[PDB]
RNA sequence: AAGCUUGAGUCUCGUAGAGGGGGGUAGAAUUCCAGGUGUAGCGGUGAAAUGCGUAGAGAUCUGGAGGAAUACCGGUGGCGAAGGCGGCCCCCUGGACGAAGACUGACGCUCAGGUGCGAAAGCGUGGGGAGCAAACAGGAUUAGAUACCCUGGUAGUCCACGCCGUAAACGAUGUCGACUUGGAGGUUGUGCCCUUGAGGCGUGGCUUCCGGAGCUAACGCGUUAAGUCGACCGCCUGGGGAGUACGGCCGCAAGGUUAAAACUCAAAUGAAUUGACGGGGGCCCGCACAAGCGGUGGAGCAUGUGGUUUAAUUCGAUGCAAC
């Protein structure tokens, strides 16, 4: 994409929210290539998050994703093989994409029954800005605005 | 020279005026400058600049 | 050219020719035909006179046990003498490089420490200790002086019935020992067809000064490894594939070094050699 | 020696290193730290790091003199007039103004000429 | 044979300049040389290390020197014979325009010998030394290093002179002069328009390029010639063998200077095309990067191969591809 750069594809959302945020995100887990059954165990978590948010399942996500999402980043493409290190604004397609992924990437293969829990336990934590995913918002921005010496 | 640095202190915002100051003349004094290289020069003395 | 086929061993590389000492023992400076090419000094050859000039039209260079770039010099070298002194700087990798090679080649090193006499009580000892690393590793050390050409009999006897060779660096008195051995100086040096000599107690020796100030030759990775068999044993030590003899978790070879179960030098040398081919 | 809490950050950057003295504005020397005195004695001191730390290590240990206003008076061209100035302004100071200092050499002495490989 | 003057020459008068000798000198510095604070460094490098500092050094601050050394002068500016010339006086000085007649009145051109001067090392031979670098050396890697790499130094530099006469002492353009493209440029005099700043604007002399024809092989050059002329002076003679021996010579010497053969080859070159490589570069693309996602591989397991066994473990299997 050296000629014309890009985000994601064939995504599928919610028949109850229609939220893309939730769509690109529900999706992420797939590499099961079917969120005809993916989505379910995250809702138990987002439900426990729904409560934990004081909102619904939709907006259980929302809160935790807005914590999670980066507002800046540092970007690489390697111009000349060069070590890019200058602070940049994380593009939305990343904001979202990476963020959504980050939450999901923080409740993985584990040690006990039900992801429902596993997710639940990730979810509110990301709600509280002390999730893993939100800490990637709060680590990428730390590298930003403190290095600019190299090209 | 100065950029009223009240903040800046890594960068200096200076690359102008080297002709009796900084890297220009100061790198060429107690380091060797040869005579079997600007002996090219006689003929070659105006070409390698912007580069 | 043609002549009468006769056997000989190539006594010398006569530059342009090769000089062949016949089966009888008669040396004939011979030509070497466009037709033959697998010739080296030491080859048993069919050489023919003319109808001296000879011509060579058959050779016999037996199997590899040493090269430069990667091209056998001879054969029946059952022992490689890695002969050293410190000229003009030196390193443990350099002797080891030769050792790794001796080990690879399956030609016996007899590690000869020249200038033993030169080396003070401390120096001789230090050097012996170093010589010992290799020795411990399996490569016997013979203390000789380059100059004094000491331990000459133990060396000679090691030479008996076999062919030996002189390896090292800038006339590290290798040249000196060679002179003793011969009992005639044929080389000094200080800071693939060449010439061969025959031993009286049995066996032979091959020499060239050119070899002696050093550069080094092309090789492959496995050979370096062959240079160190203790690594095989370490390869088995972690995993059914031990990283790669070098660091990475579960590199036994590396561990064995960390332990000191292997000497460090072997690993180090493994690297100088490894890098050079690459 | 002296203080006025206004100082100078003499940065004595140096080829394989960078040595830094923070000095009172008035003079003295108040701290000093090097870059090849930020240990380093290799490509390491030939790092900016060498300086970063160099300056830093100087720049702290001059504030005994209360220094927190520095002009930076960049001297030396070692890998440390970034890192070192880093660690000079930002080293318990507000940098009050930057400058670089130089004269009209006319020398005497012969320096080296040795190499040719 | 006598004249001209016109060339020349000369004598009349601008103008710029790093030309010089010899020296005034200036202000900085290199370096010299020192503490304090300050503090462990400095230092260096491939990578380091010797070195050094730690003794306070370096740093930095504080002090001065030493002896040595002088940007932007830097403009196709300008000056020089060149070989070559820019830190500030003075001199001594060399060389030099435009603008003036004129006169002398051919004083013109060029040069083998010869000759002056002739970059540097060097050198003689002493200077010089505040300092550096052959040689020569520690560390120092490095294949080898004895290289890299680092920690130093006499000649000579750092000084005076003598002593080379060679320096790709090269557009490898000899001299001189004349003759041969438009164009668009430079400097430096000076003409002129309100001097329109001295200006604005001629013209010289001089500088740039392009600049034609031409030429050249061609490159290119192309009036800056690499284009037409002359004299003059000097050149080339296939390539090596050779600023060197013989030889002879200059030189203290270095060594120059000068100045070989056999031998040796059927060859030596310019420029040019069309090239492709470049420890080149300049430029883009591509699950190539990149941003992800997952994969392979690992365990257990396969399949093929390898390997081994096997009598065979049947031939065709190899980056990628055993598959």
């Amino acid at each position: 994409p050296r000629r014309r750069v890009i985000g994601q594809r064939k995504i599928l959302p919610d028949p109850k929210f229609g939220s893309e945020l939730l769509a690109k995100f529900v999706n992420i887990l797939m590499v099961d290539g079917k969120k005809s059954t993916a989505e379910s165990i995250v809702y138990s978590a987002l439900e426990t998050l729904a409560q934990r948010s004081g909102k619904s399942e939709l907006e259980a996500f929302e809160v935790a994703l807005e914590n999670v999402r980066p507002t800046v980043e540092v970007k690489s493409r390697r111009v000349g093989g060069s070590t890019y290190q200058v602070p940049v604004e994380v593009r939305p397609v990343r904001r979202n994409a990476l963020a959504m992924r980050w939450i999901v990437e923080a409740a993985r293969k584990r040690g006990d029954k039900s992801m429902a829990l596993r997710l639940a336990n990730e979810l509110s934590d990301a709600a509280e800005n002390k999730g893993t995913a939100v800490k990637k918002r709060e680590d990428v921005h730390r590298m930003a605005e403190a290095n600019k010496a190299f090209a | 020279i100065k950029v009223r640095e009240n903040e800046p202190f890594d960068v200096a915002l200076r690359r102008f005026k080297r002709s009796c100051e900084k890297a220009g003349v100061l790198a060429e004094v107690r380091r060797r400058e040869f005579y079997e290289k600007p002996t090219t020069e006689r003929k070659r003395a105006k070409a390698s600049a912007v580069k | 050219l043609f002549g009468e086929p006769d056997e000989g061993i190539v006594i010398s590389r006569f530059g342009m020719h090769a000089d062949v000492e016949s089966a009888d023992g008669d040396v004939h400076r011979c030509n070497i035909r466009r037709t033959i090419r697998s010739l080296v000094t030491g080859d048993r050859v069919v050489w023919r006179p003319g109808k001296v000039k000879g011509i060579v039209e058959a050779v016999h260079e037996r199997t590899s046990v040493l090269t430069r770039p990667v091209k056998p010099i001879a054969a029946n070298i059952d022992q490689i003498v890695i002969v050293s002194a410190i000229l003009p700087e030196l390193s443990l990798n350099i002797i080891d490089r030769y050792l790794v090679a001796c080990e690879t080649l399956q030609i016996e090193p007899i590690i000869v420490l020249n200038k033993i006499d030169l080396l003070d009580d401390e120096g001789m000892a230090f050097v012996n200790e170093q010589m010992d690393i290799y020795r411990n590793i399996g490569y016997r050390v013979l203390m000789v002086s380059s100059h004094t050409q000491d331990g000459l009999k133990p060396l000679e006897e090691a030479l008996t019935g076999r062919i030996s060779i002189f390896a090292g660096q800038s006339g590290v008195g290798k040249s000196s020992l060679l002179n003793a051995l011969l009992g005639l100086q044929k080389e000094i040096l200080t800071n693939t067809a060449a010439r061969l000599y025959h031993f009286p107690h049995g066996g032979d020796v091959i020499d060239s000064p050119g070899v002696r100030e050093f550069g080094l030759w092309h090789l492959e990775p496995e050979q370096i490894t062959q240079g160190f068999v203790e690594f095989h044993d370490y390869l088995g030590l972690c995993k059914y594939r031990d990283c790669k003899h070098d660091t990475d978790p579960g590199c036994a070879i590396r561990e064995a070094v960390e332990e000191g179960k292997i000497a460090e030098t072997r690993f180090e040398n493994y690297h100088r050699i490894l890098e050079s081919m690459a | 020696r002296k203080q006025v809490s206004d100082g100078v950050a003499h940065i004595h950057a140096s080829f394989n290193n960078t040595i830094v003295t923070i000095t009172d504005r008035q003079g003295n020397a108040l701290g000093w730290a090097t870059a090849g005195g930020s240990g380093f004695r290799g490509s390491r001191k030939s790092t900016p790091f060498a300086a970063q730390v160099a300056a830093e290590r100087c720049a702290d240990a001059v504030k005994e003199y209360g220094i927190k206003n520095l002009e930076v008076m960049v001297k030396g061209p070692g890998p440390g007039r970034e890192s070192t100035i880093r660690a000079l302004n930002a080293a318990g100071f507000r940098i009050t103004n930057i400058t670089d200092v130089t004269p009209i050499p006319h020398n005497g002495c012969r320096p080296p000429k040795k190499r040719r490989v």
